[PDB]
This record gives structure tokens, C-alpha cells and sequence, in this order.
RNA sequence: UAAAGUUGCUGCAGUUAAAAAGCUCGUAGUUGGAUCUUGGGAGCGGGCGGGCGGUCCGCCGCGAGGCGAGCCACCGCCCGUCCCCGCCUCUCGGCCGAAGCGUUUACUUUGAAAAAAUUAGAGUGUUCAAAGCAGGCCGCCUGGAUACCGCAGCUAGGAAUAAU
């Protein structure tokens, strides 16, 4: 987080045990307590990330060049976290993150238009 | 297939649309191939029992099987067959054609607090043949089917989920048992509740509509 | 001899209505069955009916629809407190969406569910569903 | 006269009917599924989601405003949300008779261990 | 029937006697349903408007359904009131 | 008859039916005309 | 013990299956017909339901106030609902709290008193659990609840149903 508050790794893993093809995150809280380890599945990979620099929301891209979906998550400090929105059909794989809050700006903008 | 009936040629021609309009007007089933036409993909049956039946005379024993047969379609709709003759498998192939023409839907309703999808008989019903009476009950949502086996295929496969039962007589012969709990849950659909107080609207019978497509 | 007169009058509605017959005669006339098909005729189950007055405990006449699936009588009047009223209405009653028991109570004749909501038991007459 | 407590209870129901298939072919597959190692370790579940399912059939047949019934609703739906088989927004009464065998079997140790990655 | 959501939950609703207003349920092989045609008032010839009545099959099997179309055809101006 | 028989195949009520929606749309449209003022309100308020 | 609706008060049965006295009369017991204030407005408050003015976002005029988006949240109002009282006893004590009493009882609803332990049950990670009454935070804070306990007795509110 450009805050400094969470930590967020994407894997390319998929378990060798289950054929599933799947992927994690784990999410640390080290501004809160213990520093609390909790994961989200997806049913597929990802192929860009953004964490929200001063926000209580959170900015996920999954899929292929074809296939770039984005999720806008709200995680807030208590709790778990969530998705609100998944886009099918579309290609929005660049996310250019302003210093404002509260707006997000989606560009499909990588080479092929 | 070639139809025979009139209801057969609005059935192989798409002018009736689902199985509650002939449910609807009481019209009476009389080809098998309009259960397999509007349930299809849905409908599993299960042999109850394959019982000999023998018939003395001076050439011996002549010997019968008969074989009972339970048929459903897991959100309404439920038979059960019985034919009797002198080879299994043709005993088990005409129960399954006539657990095929008594198919009634079932009428589900709720217990308390009626949040979601039904999930019991809307109320306790009785049905009786033979010596044996098969009382269904009303049940929260999750317990099971609080039952005998035979009964608790029957009600599995109409599509309740929780009923409570009672049953009195000789339950061991099977088919009054079986028969029973049929008309047992047949007879959700003629219990006039409240609900359906409400008075009745009448349209066209699908022979008064259809009837000038049929002349043809 | 006649004893519970209610009750010989219940059976009456219940054996012809039964046969889907459109107007009953009740003989004798209590001031427990005026009430007791008051509460039936509120909740929408027989409709209209007349007290016919000779000078002797006089006769009714009830209209019926067909609505009514039973309706019976519990004989002795057995005293229902306010705990029992859910182990009784488990037993008679078809349904937990419908049905009644009447009973009678120091505010009235009423039924079970108005019973709860005044806060008060009395001892049982009957039940229609 | 002993300074003791011989206070037990069993947490089992052996079920009735011992050898239907149905019956065993389900309970095995949970064995199976969850890593139990016996069928007591089945009914030992069930014995404890049967005492939830009699607490909240007890409930219901109350008027919704006595407050033994607003009380031990409210304390019986927190546990149940504090453990996590029944999700924080739907905390009604109504919601604890739709609990399925599987959600004691996947708040196990055992099986939160398996499903955070800690084992193959 | 309703559930709380106001979402109609039957299978389908049956249709109720015009003698006894009892269901006519699904295998109820003797109920029928009668139309009992209008005429115009100046012509005396149909022109096309019903009137529909349902009888159960217990009411007819006891010799009642007769003389119920008579008195559902008295009250809706079919048949003289003399 | 026939005029009722090429309604019924077709199908005053879907004319009804077709005012009916056109209405739910310009509706929406005003609720839109609302909100891009108020998004542009939005973009002034910050600025 | 459940299964046993094979002890059946809820809940069995008696023509032929085991089974109703040969037949009336009769005391105790058990049961016992209808009938005696039902009516009808009204408002007080507590909720039920709808609607209205305001809190509410984009825009008019500096602005008052509002206009279009409402009832997601809160405040009061307008009219109809499920409970409450009133028009329709007397001796007398500081615009009557106090007090002379009225046929009984059965019934019901509240209130008192009902040994703890056990039983449902709240709180609390004995490493979970059966248990246990502990414990928690970097001297401080806080638990050791509650409910049911049939019948008989006691009590004040009700007076339909039942006896006298």
C-alpha cells in the first residue's frame, strides 16, 4: 500500500495438488495489531495490481490482454475485504492513481490500442 | 411419434407450453412420450419391489412378477406405477410407462416466518388404501424426511424437503404403503387454504383456442 | 339426551357442508353460538346469517360458502393457560399459517390469536380450519 | 462426601437404523472429504448442530417481543457469527435452521490448516 | 403461496367450482368446463362473448349439477326469471 | 374477429406498454441529466 | 425405555378376527336445554398503516424561502387501525391519598415466598472438549447472571364459560 498499510502478493502459483488453476493473496495489516495474515482466491490470474495510495478502497486487475477485468474493492480497517464491481468485455489493464482520493482513472492503453 | 390424441397434436407442436396447463384443466394423460416431451433431461426413477405373485391351477403354479415402480422430477412432480406380468424386464418397462402417466405435481408451502422457497406440505395431509393411513406433516426447514423408506422415496422425489410422518396399519405390504403416501401427496393440490380463497379467473381451454389450428 | 348443545350444532354445519349444501338450520339457539359464528363470519369462513325468533330458544340459519374444511367441537371445556395455548394449537390445527381454536376467555369468546395479543387464557370451546 | 464434580454428558448419538447405505454412504464421504479419522467424529457434528437447531426450535415458537426470546437469540446468532458459520449481515433466527452439516467441519483446525496452504 | 419477498410461489393456482368452490384438482377426471354462449339483444344471434362455468365431478356424480347451471344461468340473465 | 385475431398474434395495451417504457427511459435520462450536472458539480466543488 | 395407536387422557377395539352383561328397574358415581347489559359517539396516551411540512442531494435568486431528486436515517402534524378510561358504594382525612363494606367458589393474569447441586442458559480459548468459576489490561477494571420449580396454601386485577 502507498500508504505503507498493506502488503498484497500475487502469485503465479496454481497448487500442484489441486488441478484448479487459482491464485492468492496474502494480506498483512502491520498498522493494526499482530499483524493479521487473510487471503482472497480468484478464479484466475492477474496481470496488474494497484493499491490505493490514503484510501479505503482497493483496485484489482485480473486476466489476459483480451480478458482485463477490473474489481474495485472496499477493504475496510476492520474486517475483510470484498468485490463490488467485475466488468465482462472489457480491457482495462492501466490504472493511473491520483493523489485526490476518491477517483480512479482505467486505461486499456497498452499496445495494441 | 405420431400422435393419437388431440392433446398429442397440441403436445408435438409447440402449442402447449408447460405441463400445468394440462395439469390446469384436468385434462387426462394418455401417451407416455408427453411426460418424457416436458420433464426430459429431469426424470430419474427407482423400483420399489419385484414381488411373485401365483396363480394355482391343475398345470401347476403359473407364476406372475410384479413390480412397482416410483418415477420424479425433484421440484413438483411425482408417480408411481404398478404392472403386473410374466417377465421382469416387461414388469419393470410397463411400470415405468404407467409411473410415467401418473405424474401429479405437488403442491409445496412453508413452515412459520415464510422467508425464501417452500420447503414441506403447506399442511397435514391424510391418505388411505389398503389398512395403511400415511399422515404427512409439516416440518422446519432442514430436518429431513422423518420417515419410513418406502415414503421417504416418495417424498424425495417430489421435491419435499422436510416433512414429519405418521403411519398406522400393515405398512410391510408395499404397495398400499407406496399407494398410500401417493395419495398422500396428491392431495396437496384439492386442500382449500386461505390463500387461495381468491376467486378464480377461467380462460380458454386449449382445445377451445387451439381448434381451429387442429382441423387442419 | 341432548348435552353441549354447541356441539350437536357444529356437527350440523359440518354434515351439511360436507355434501356442499348452501344453507344450514341450527336448532337450539345458545348466546354461545351467536358468538361462536360471530368469529367465524369475521374471519371471512360462513358469511350472513339470522337468529329466528319464536319465544322458545329459537333456530338459525346460516349461509355457507364452502370455505370451511372442519369445524369442531372439544368436549369438556378443558381450562387452557397461557403456556398451553401452543401444545393445543399444535395439535388441532393443520398449519402454522392458518386455522383456529375459539376459547373462552374474561374479555370474551374469541379466538387463539387475539388470546395472545390480549394476554389472556380461558378455558377451550372448539376450533374451525 | 467427596470434594468432586461427576458432572459428564455424552456428545454422541449413535444413529438408529445401523446399516442403511444412504447413511453410510454419506457420512463416509465427510469422513473422506474433512479428514475424520472415525464416525463418532461425524456425529459428534451433528450432535452439536442438532442442539443449535433444538435451541432456535425452541425459539421460534415464541412472540417475538418476550425478551427471553430477544435475549438468547441475540447471544446464540453472535456465537454463530463469532465462529463464522452464519455470515454477519443475515443474523436472524430463521438463518440458524439453514446451517448445513459442512460449516462446523470447515472452521476445524485440521481443515483451516489445509485450506490457508500450511499443507499438501 | 406468497412468500415475503411478494413473489408468487406456486406451481400453478387450480381453478374452484361454481357449485361448491371446491379445487378442482389435477385428476379430477369428471370436472368439466362449460362455455354457455351470449346472443345480441336486438338479433338473437352469437356474436362471440361467453359465459364460462366449472363443475366438479363429485357435485356431478350425485345428480347436483343440473340444476346448478340452472340457478348460475338464472343469475346472469340467461334464463328468464319466469 | 379478425382484428382481434391479428392483435393477439401481434402481441391498444402494447401501445400502452410501448408509452409505458419509453416513459421508465426518459426517466432515467432526466435522473442522468442530474447526475452529469452533479458530477460536473462534483469536478467544481474540488476544484 | 423408546419401537407399543400391543394399555390408548391426547390415541385403540367389540357383527363375523379375543370381545356387548338374557333382560328391564335402581342408590352412589359421571353428565345435564334455552334464558338475566347487549348496546352506540367521543377523546387521552402507547404502538399499526398511509400521507403531509422539515432534516436530505443537483439548481433559482446574495439571501429568506424553496424548486426538481424524497420517506435510507430523525422531528411533529392529517386521517383510519390492535390495547386503556368516562358521560352515559359509604364512614369522613389534609379541590378526598386516607377509608364502614359487597352471596360464595371453580377459571385466568399479575405479584410475594419458594435450600443449593443437577437441568435448559449468559459470560470466559481449561491448547479444544467433558468440565471449571474464573479471569482481563501496562496498582487499575470486572464477572460469580437468569428462567422453570407441577399440586395445595397467599395476593391483588378480570367476571366470558360452569355450579349455588
Amino acid at each position: 500500500q502507498k500508504n505503507g498499510d498493506y502488503l498484497c502478493v500475487k502469485v503465479d502459483r496454481t497448487p500442484k495438488g489441486t488441478q484448479g488453476v487459482v491464485t492468492n493473496f496474502e494480506i498483512f495489516r502491520m498498522r493494526e495489531k499482530q499483524v493479521p495474515v487473510d487471503v482472497v482466491e480468484m478464479k484466475e490470474t492477474i496481470i496488474a495490481f494497484a493499491w490505493e495510495p490514503n484510501g479505503s478502497k482497493f483496485a484489482v486487475l485480473h486476466g489476459e490482454a483480451p480478458r482485463i477485468s477490473v474489481s474495485f474493492y472496499h477493504v475496510k480497517n476492520n474486517g475483510k475485504i470484498e468485490l463490488i464491481k467485475m466488468f465482462d468485455k472489457q480491457q482495462a489493464n492501466t490504472i493511473f492513481w491520483s493523489p485526490q482520493g476518491q477517483f480512479v482513472v482505467l486505461a486499456g492503453l497498452r499496445s495494441m490500442n | 411419434w405420431m400422435p393419437v390424441t388431440k392433446l398429442g397434436r397440441l403436445v408435438k407442436d409447440m402449442k402447449i407450453k408447460s405441463l400445468e396447463e394440462i395439469y390446469l384443466f384436468s385434462l387426462p394423460i394418455k401417451e407416455s412420450e408427453i411426460i418424457d416431451f416436458f420433464l426430459g433431461a429431469s426424470l430419474k426413477d427407482e423400483v420399489l419391489k419385484i414381488m411373485p405373485v401365483q396363480k394355482q391351477t391343475r398345470a401347476g403354479q403359473r407364476t406372475r412378477f410384479k413390480a412397482f415402480v416410483a418415477i420424479g422430477d425433484y421440484n413438483g412432480h411425482v408417480g408411481l406405477g404398478v404392472k403386473c406380468s410374466k417377465e421382469v424386464a416387461t414388469a419393470i418397462r410397463g411400470a415405468i410407462i404407467l409411473a410415467k402417466l401418473s405424474i401429479v405435481p405437488v403442491r409445496r408451502g412453508y413452515w412459520g416466518n415464510k422467508i425464501g422457497k417452500p420447503h414441506t406440505v403447506p399442511c397435514k395431509v391424510t391418505g388411505r388404501c389398503g389398512s395403511v393411513l400415511v399422515r404427512l406433516i409439516p416440518a422446519p426447514r432442514g430436518t429431513g424426511i422423518v420417515s419410513a423408506p418406502v415414503p421417504k422415496k416418495l417424498l424425495m422425489m417430489a421435491g419435499i424437503d422436510d416433512c414429519y410422518t405418521s403411519a398406522r396399519g400393515c405398512t410391510a405390504t408395499l404397495g398400499n404403503f407406496a399407494k398410500a403416501t401417493f395419495d398422500a401427496i396428491s392431495k396437496t393440490y384439492s386442500y382449500l387454504t386461505p390463500d387461495l380463497w381468491k376467486e378464480t379467473v377461467f380462460t380458454k381451454s386449449p382445445y377451445q383456442e387451439f381448434t381451429d389450428h387442429l382441423v387442419k | 339426551v341432548r348435552m353441549n348443545v354447541l356441539a350437536d350444532a357444529l356437527k350440523s354445519i359440518n354434515n351439511a357442508e360436507k355434501r356442499g349444501k348452501r344453507q344450514v338450520l341450527i336448532r337450539p339457539c345458545s348466546k354461545v353460538i351467536v358468538r361462536f359464528l360471530t368469529v367465524m363470519m369475521k374471519h371471512g369462513y360462513i358469511g350472513e346469517f339470522e337468529i329466528i325468533d319464536d319465544h322458545r330458544a329459537g333456530k338459525i340459519v346460516v349461509n355457507l360458502t364452502g370455505r370451511l374444511n372442519k369445524c369442531g367441537v372439544i368436549s369438556p371445556r378443558f381450562d387452557v393457560q397461557l403456556k398451553d395455548l401452543e401444545k393445543w394449537q399444535n395439535n388441532l390445527l393443520p398449519s402454522r399459517q392458518f386455522g383456529f381454536i375459539v376459547l373462552t376467555t374474561s374479555a370474551g369468546i374469541m379466538d387463539h390469536e387475539e388470546a395472545r395479543r390480549k394476554h389472556t387464557g380461558g378455558k377451550i370451546l372448539g376450533f374451525f380450519f | 462426601p467427596v470434594a468432586r464434580s461427576w458432572v459428564c454428558r455424552k456428545t454422541y448419538v449413535t444413529p438408529r437404523r445401523p446399516f442403511e447405505k444412504s447413511r453410510l454412504d454419506q457420512e463416509l464421504k465427510l469422513i473422506g472429504e474433512y479428514g475424520l479419522r472415525n464416525k463418532r467424529e461425524v456425529w459428534r457434528v451433528k450432535f452439536t448442530l442438532a442442539k443449535i437447531r433444538k435451541a432456535a426450535r425452541e425459539l421460534l415458537t415464541l412472540d417475538e417481543k418476550d425478551p427471553r426470546r430477544l435475549f438468547e437469540g441475540n447471544a446464540l446468532l453472535r456465537r454463530l457469527v463469532r465462529i463464522g458459520v452464519l455470515d454477519e449481515g443475515k443474523m436472524k433466527l430463521d438463518y440458524i435452521l439453514g446451517l448445513k452439516i459442512e460449516d462446523f467441519l470447515e472452521r476445524r483446525l485440521q481443515t483451516q490448516v489445509f485450506k490457508l496452504g500450511l499443507a499438501k | 403461496m406468497q412468500n415475503d419477498a411478494g413473489e408468487f410461489v406456486d406451481l400453478y393456482v387450480p381453478r374452484k367450482c361454481s357449485a361448491s368452490n371446491r379445487i378442482i384438482g389435477a385428476k379430477d377426471h369428471a370436472s368439466i368446463q362449460m362455455n354457455v354462449a351470449e346472443v345480441d339483444k336486438v338479433t338473437g344471434r352469437f356474436n362471440g362473448q361467453f359465459k364460462t362455468y366449472a363443475i366438479c365431478g363429485a357435485i356431478r356424480r350425485m345428480g347436483e349439477s343440473d340444476d346448478s347451471i340452472l340457478r348460475l344461468a338464472k343469475a346472469d340473465g340467461i334464463v328468464s326469471k319466469n | 374477429q379478425i382484428k382481434k385475431k391479428t392483435v393477439r398474434e401481434r402481441l391498444q395495451i402494447k401501445k400502452t406498454e410501448l408509452g409505458a417504457k419509453a416513459f421508465k427511459d426518459i426517466d432515467i435520462e432526466d435522473l442522468e441529466e442530474l447526475d452529469p450536472d452533479f458530477i460536473m458539480a462534483k469536478q467544481v466543488e474540488q476544484l
